[PDB]
């Protein structure tokens, strides 16, 4: 359909690796590529953690708006992939726009990253997991509203985990999170791998621990009004909710929970997905037996605090409705 | 974990099935049937 070239590692050479990496970077930057090629290379750089990334896109690619020509890159002269003409000339005119434009800056906070030498293998893969765990970040801020900052990557600093030499410039991280608003089909192969990693079955533990905790967030953050209004609105089983006003948002809500089981892990994370299904389990489509349900938990429940807090959707009637059964059931 | 929620789910639906289908007796047990209806 909508051909999309990806340029992936034939081998795990370090310097075939870091250079690829590099390359993939620039793309991203680059004022003279196709929103094609920087697709790409977002899938070059979300894949480059695994054993195989070819063959990790290819076991994962569901996506017919699509077609992924893999592109087996066996070594690098002078920054871009050898090929196996003027598509040779194509990437080096990437490369020379993508430095050219910006003001000698690299995508680097410290501009030392981008001239480095790497041909040893955990300094590869610290390199490889601190790049994509700010590309996973992005991700992060996109679900939460902007009713909020760096104590992500602050934490996985202290925790070791990531690599502050290897800081993405914001001018740089911007491009990335551009691409991600502009298209779904790297959301859709970022929730694939999502999938794969909660399933799960890899040994790129490091990279898949942080690609976990961004899941995790995903899910408790899109999820959490759905099972609070389960939690606390139905499982406590008050005898209010055979008020006749109830009854639609119970309609809806049974058709949400029935949707849940079929669909499957797909579920949580299709807040990162076309947009007129983003909403699927937001708490607005129930917003009575939300707001009933949201009584019950600020009064019995120590951590639910928060939602005492009307952000929209919050009805007074019901909100008190919720605090009184609450108080009358011991 | 997961689990868990797939529990949540399933006692949610098994809630809501017994409450469309006992809609009635609960409202004699509440004592009113519509919010707008005082209690007691
Ligand atoms: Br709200
Ligand atoms: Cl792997
Ligand atoms: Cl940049
Ligand atoms: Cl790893
Ligand atoms: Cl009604
Ligand atoms: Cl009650």
């Amino acid at each position: 359909t909508t051909k999309i070239r990806i340029f992936v590692p034939a081998t795990n050479s370090p310097e075939l690796r870091w250079e690829l990496t590099l390359f993939a970077l620039d793309v991203i930057r680059s004022p003279s590529a196709a929103e094609s090629m920087k697709v790409g290379a977002a899938f070059t750089l979300i894949s480059m953690y695994s054993e195989r990334p070819g063959a990790l896109i290819r076991s994962l690619l569901n996506d017919p708006d699509i077609e992924a020509v893999i592109i087996d890159v066996g070594s690098m002269v002078n920054g871009i992939p050898v090929m196996e003409q003027e598509e040779m000339e194509g990437l080096m005119r990437i490369l020379k726009t993508a430095r050219d434009s910006s003001k000698g800056k690299t995508p680097f906070v410290d501009s030392r990253a981008y001239g480095l030498r790497i041909t040893d293998m955990s300094t590869l893969v610290s390199a490889v997991i601190t790049i994509e765990a700010q590309i996973w970040i992005l991700i992060a801020k996109a679900v939460t509203a902007p009713d909020t900052e760096t104590r992500r990557w602050a934490k996985y600093v202290q925790q070791k985990r990531v690599n502050p030499f290897f800081a993405l410039t914001q001018q740089w991280l911007t491009e990335m999170r551009n691409l991600l608003s502009q298209s779904l089909s790297v959301r859709k192969f970022m929730v694939e791998i999502l999938i794969e990693v909660k399933k799960g079955g890899s040994a790129k533990g490091r990279a898949v621990e942080i690609i976990s905790d961004i899941g995790n967030y995903v899910e408790e953050t899109g999820m959490a009004g759905f099972f609070a209004t389960i939690r606390f609105g139905l499982e406590t089983r008050y005898p209010a909710l055979a008020l006749n006003e109830f009854q639609s948002d119970l309609n809806t809500i049974k058709s949400l929970m029935l949707l849940y089981r079929e669909i499957g892990p797909r579920a949580p994370y299709m807040v990162l997905l076309e947009e007129s299904i983003q909403t699927k389990f937001a708490p607005g489509g129930y917003p009575l037996l939300w707001s009933f349900a949201m009584g019950v938990a600020t009064t019995i429940d120590r951590s639910m605090g928060a939602l005492n807090i009307n952000r929209g959707y919050l009805e007074p009637m019901y909100f008190r409705l919720g605090q009184k059964s609450a108080r009358h059931h011991a | 974990g997961a689990m868990d929620k797939l529990e949540l789910v399933n006692d949610g639906l098994n809630i809501i099935d017994f409450i469309q289908k006992n809609q009635k007796e609960i409202q004699k047990t509440y004592g009113r049937s519509s919010i707008q209806q005082p209690s007691i």
